[PDB]
RNA sequence: CAGUCAAGCGUUCAUAGCGACAUUGCUUUUUGAUUCUUCGAUGUCGGCUCUUCCUAUCAUACCGAAGCAGAAUUCGGUAAGCGUUGGAUUGUUCACCCACUAAUAGGGAACGUGAGCUGGGUUUAGACCGUCGUGAGACAGGUUAGUUUUACCCUACUGAUGAAUGUUACCGCAAUAGUAAUUGAACUUAGUACGAGAGGAACAGUUCAUUCGGAUAAUUGGUUUUUGCGGCUGUCUGAUCA
RNA sequence: UCUUAAGGUAGCCAAAUGCCUCGUCAUCUAAUUAGUGACGCGCAUGAAUGGAUUAACGAGAUUCCCACUGUCCCUAUCUAC
RNA sequence: UGAACAGCCUCUAGUUGAUAGAAUAAUGUAGAUAAGGGAAGUCGGCAAAAUAGAUCCGUAACUUCGGGAUAAGGAUUGGC
């Protein structure tokens, strides 16, 4: 007979199955469109959660009721270190899909992204693309024909990049290497590009430019095995049940005469990888400056680190990016940040931000204090203090 | 911004930090913390609590 | 809300849910108002239409003047003792739940406001602020 | 003229405005016909300020105002404060009130000369009030209506009080503001005479339901002809 | 539940909307009829929980017709994408009221669902009343009290590994499978179009909200074996400290 | 007036006894097939088949109110095994 | 300690027996806490919570005059 009361599904049925990631990064499915108008540049980078913090801004909504008022709001920080530029690979694309034909490493590779093609470092000769830099340092012979086959081949270039482990204060020294796909000029523009930048940095501000939305690619913090209660949402059965009530009470009907997939069960929670879209960025910091967490309003030299450092992840010594609001991962994570796959209006992805405050107390406890000098200058002299 | 004074402790409050308490005749408190609020609704008087700025402005400590 | 607002709302936290009783706060001579109903609620299996501080709700007068009980009229939340936030991120509560009668097009029927009320109730009725002592 | 005019629907034009003699306030979120009103019939003599008090639209509940001076609440931002520093002549003072029922027109009903309040107001901020407006201060009670700025609506010309209010209560009001005094009601019957409409000595804004023979009374008691 | 015909109703006018006397069907969510399967037992009420399906569509999308001036409404088409509620009484399905809402549509899945629950009802043995009976006893008459067993197997489903593809490592492609967003209010348009008046829209724009989903923990709240700090009772270590 | 052995008296009632029935009126509630107070042509109440009333008592059955709370909105967290 | 062969701790005496080790998923069993609301849950307040000792004040209808009654309802409590 037909169910007494209609109520929504619980779960969505399109993050199916719930399973574990395949890697801790998590895949960049979709690159921004190409055009062959703009420059060079690339489509995304990545970088390390750090943690959250607050901020106060002063809103711009021209018809709401808390226009031109300050308003506080919640900002995710990504540690950023600049990246290293170690490869090209291109793509030919066939009746089956893309393919990649060839790729073309830089010469000097160093040990952080050399470690990423190990498991047991510490007892290794190291030869890793040493036959690969025995065919460079001839002219050119084993080089450009590769290069000129990408230039005559392969209708999408990718730039394989890696992290700056040793710049964060994560204690991993194994750098995470990515491919992002380079979306400006032709191809051999593109290759050009990239052959200038082998061994070479690019910069978090090269990519990334502020009151821009973007997308954070992670996977989300994990939490083992868990009933259908938490993991789906369904509704606690009442107290006097027998055997337990952190269940689904009906799994299925007599037919089908099989439990269907459409019916919440327990397992796996957490750690699949997911992408959020349109998170405007607030700031993009310089780690080669203080006062990275002053504003024009506040103007007291202070980092953006808060007092006692991040909480389990540390300091921010690098480049950062403040993202408003939330974004999958937990810290120490990495995180590739991507550019917006459309071009949006909305009165709210247009609209200019700047900052007046930024939170730098402590975040492992209700912290009063955001500089030590206040804390000083608050609490006067103490014993330690003489 | 502004930077608010803690009703009970004297405490700097921070925007976003604490919460605020309108009580029946009209006035106004503002706790920065649990610590302080829970404080106020125990009813404890704050110049017998020996952390507070009432206190040390009353004992004459560091002042 | 509905017919008698003056603008939006923003969300507040919902803290009166269906059955709650609140104090009478204007002169009518009711002592409490018991709520069975909140305008503008949505509908979802088992959960119970709960108001906030400025919504519209049907109650009932329990307690009070004979002429006023044993039927149904419109309310108005004016205090609400459960903490909700602000935009500008302050955590605020009041120290009961407390509501004023009216029409269904939102003018009092009393006359004056004993205790404080929420700018969000009296932003969204006139009424309401143009009865009120304080508004906080 | 008693002018017809909406807030939006509102038929209150005191909560949502102030009019003195000297300057007008009116909300942030009007509409086109509600500044016209007043952009119209107050001229360019007569600087119009668009103000938010507090965070909020209700201004003229939330603020007392007289030619000399301005009265705003504790609530009131530094950004509001000083736009209306700027935007006012340099003639009036602006200055906050620290005082527990901080909803000043509400409280007080005062004009150029004499001014009534709530009964139960400080001390302090009833010479702030004489200092600041310059204004000899009553404590009064409507027939028992402490709101007196709510059931009261009040100029130099003249007064209209609450409907039900006792008439030795009226002769004994008129009598201490020194102007003559008539009961009515504004916007088809209701109550709120202060919240209603908004007067001053050339101009009157009231509810379009306010009625003809209540904007008769309306001109006849402030003798706006 | 749906048709065909059309004497009439509809001021006039069969068919805008209906439609007598007749007549052709569909459905198996009614109740019968039958006794094919099951009596070396297929757990027979209702509710709670949860998934999916059907369309004979209540609402939402786009349309056609009107005895459609506007507003409100009615008839019909493509449509099952998406939703379809909170309560008082009763064991109920059903019903009947209160109220919100865009709307509170109808049904199926062994009259879905008891090794998922519950046990109010029914349906053992105790007991009371009324009627019937000489009596033992009877009563889809009323009342009260009455044990709800087992999964560790196979499959299915949810998650988790894994031999073999010369070895090992890194970066990828994408066959196939799944998929998601939903609805409302306010301001303005505008007291405008329309109308004799009473009344009174819509498109574009702006700000919010409802239901759902995916995350996250800066803030607020909750949680405390951080047994982290402080306090307190009784007893024990002679007292103190601990 | 007929009939019978004699025709239900005092009381009580939609009662644990009333099919119709969710009886009718009042009250209790926003709303009550529940509760209480009345009414009585009572299918089928009724006097040691005991009738009516009744203080105190009851791990008896039922209704309402105050206090109280994770029973619930709507779930979350902690400990031991 | 306390009204107390109550509960809690100790002296004499007697045991230290009950398969153990490592981790701390879901669902359990047992024990708990929850903002705002307060029975809206359910056949039904089932279960849990609330109250609690002692002293002083105060105590209704009804009644077989014995009761009801700890009715209801308030206040206080340490140490020196
Ligand atoms: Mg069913
Ligand atoms: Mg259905
Ligand atoms: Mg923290
Ligand atoms: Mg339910």
């Amino acid at each position: 007979s037909h169910r007494k009361y209609e109520a929504p599904r619980h779960g969505h049925l399109g993050f199916l199955p719930r399973k574990r990631a395949a890697s801790i990064r998590a895949r960049v499915k979709a690159f921004p469109k190409d055009d062959r108008s703009k420059p060079v540049a690339l489509t995304s980078f990545l970088g390390y959660k750090a943690g959250m913090t607050t901020i106060v801004r002063d809103l711009d909504r021209p018809g709401s009721k808390f226009h031109k008022r300050e308003v506080v709001e919640a900002v995710t920080v990504v540690d950023t270190p600049p990246v290293v530029v170690v490869g090209v690979v291109g793509y030919v694309e066939t009746p089956r899909g893309l393919r990649s034909l060839t790729t073309v490493w830089a010469e000097h590779l160093s040990d952080e992204v050399k470690r990423r093609f190990y498991k047991n470092w510490y007892k290794s000769k190291k030869k890793a693309f040493t036959k690969y830099s025995a065919k460079y340092a001839q002219d050119g012979a084993g080089i450009e024909r590769e290069l000129a086959r990408i230039k005559k081949y392969a209708s999408v270039v990718r730039v394989l990049v890696h992290t700056q482990i040793r710049k964060t204060p994560l204690a991993q020294k194994k750098a995470h290497l990515a491919e992002i796909q380079l979306n400006g000029g032709s191809i051999s523009e593109k290759v050009d590009w990239a052959r200038e930048h082998f061994e070479k940095t690019v910069a978090v501000d090269s990519v990334f430019e502020q009151n821009e939305m973007i997308d954070a690619i992670a996977v989300t913090k994990g939490h083992g095995f868990e009933g259908v209660t938490h993991r789906w949402g369904t509704k606690k059965l009442p107290r006097k049940t027998h055997r337990g009530l952190r269940k689904v009470a009906c799994i299925g009907a007599w037919h089908p005469a099989h439990v269907m997939w459409s019916v919440a069960r327990a397992g796996q929670r957490g750690y699949h990888s997911r992408t959020s879209i349109n998170h405007k960025i607030y700031r993009v910091g310089k780690g080669d400056d203080e006062a990275n967490g002053a504003t024009s309003f506040d103007r007291t030299k202070k980092t953006i680190t808060p007092m006692g450092g991040f909480v389990h992840y540390g300091e921010i010594k690098n480049d950062f990016i403040m993202v408003k609001g939330c974004i999958p991962g937990n810290r120490k994570r990495i995180v590739t940040l991507r550019k917006s796959l459309y071009t949006n209006t909305s009165r709210k992805a247009l609209e200019e931000v700047s900052l007046k405050w930024i939170d730098t107390a402590s975040k492992f406890g209700k912290g009063r204090f955001q500089t030590p000098a206040e804390k000083h200058a608050f609490m006067g002299t103490l014993k330690k203090d003489l | 911004m502004k930077v608010e004074i803690d009703s009970f402790s004297g405490a700097k409050i921070y925007p976003g930090r604490g919460t605020l308490f309108v009580r029946g005749d009209s006035k106004i408190f503002r706790f920065q913390n649990s610590k302080s609020a829970s404080l106020f609704k125990q009813r404890k008087n704050p110049r017998r609590i020996a952390w507070t700025v009432l206190f040390r402005k009353h004992h004459k400590k560091g002042i | 809300s509905g017919n008698g607002a003056q603008g939006t709302k923003f969300r507040i936290s919902l803290g009166l849910p269906v059955g709650a009783i609140m104090n009478c706060a204007d002169n009518s001579g009711a002592r409490n108002l018991y709520i069975i109903a909140v305008k503008g609620s949505g509908s979802r299996l088992n959960r119970l239409p709960a108001a906030s501080l400025g919504d519209m709700v049907m109650a009932t007068v329990k307690k009070g003047k004979p002429e006023l009980r044993k039927k149904v009229m419109p309310a108005i939340v004016v205090r609400q003792a459960k903490s909700w936030r602000r935009r500008d991120g302050v955590f605020l509560y009041f120290e009961d739940n407390a509501g004023v009668i009216a029409n269904p097009k939102g003018e009092m029927k009393g006359s004056a406001i004993t205790g404080p009320v929420g700018k969000e109730c009296a932003d969204l009725w006139p009424r309401v602020a143009s009865n009120s002592g304080v508004v906080v | 003229m008693a002018t017809r005019t909406q807030f939006e629907n509102s038929n209150e034009i005191g909560v949502f405005s102030k009019l003195t003699n000297t300057y007008c306030l009116v909300a942030v979120g009007g509409s086109e016909n509600f500044y016209s009103a007043f952009e119209a019939e107050l001229g360019d003599a007569i600087p119009i300020v668009h103000t938010t008090i507090a965070g909020t639209r209700i201004i003229g509940r939330m603020t007392a105002g007289n030619r000399r001076g301005l009265l705003v609440p504790t609530q009131t931002t530094d950004q509001e404060l000083q736009h209306l520093r700027n935007s006012l002549p340099d003639s009036v003072k602006i200055q906050r009130v620290e005082e527990r029922l901080s909803a000043l027109g509400n409280v007080i009903c005062c004009n150029d000369y004499v001014a009534l309040v709530h009964p139960d107001i400080d001390r302090e901020t009833e010479e702030l009030i004489s200092d600041v407006l310059g204004v000899e201060v009553f404590r009064q009670t409507i027939s028992g209506n402490i709101l007196v700025g709510s059931y009261c609506s009040l100029s130099n010309q003249g007064g209209l009080v609450h409907p039900q209010t006792s008439v030795q209560d009226q002769e004994e009001l008129s009598s201490l503001l020194q102007v003559p005094l008539v009961a009515g009601t504004v916007n088809r019957g209701s109550s709120v005479v202060g919240a209603g409409m908004v007067v001053n000595d050339y101009l009157a804004v009231t509810g379009l339901d306010t009625t003809a023979p209540e904007l008769s009374v309306i001109e006849s008691i402030f003798r706006l002809q």
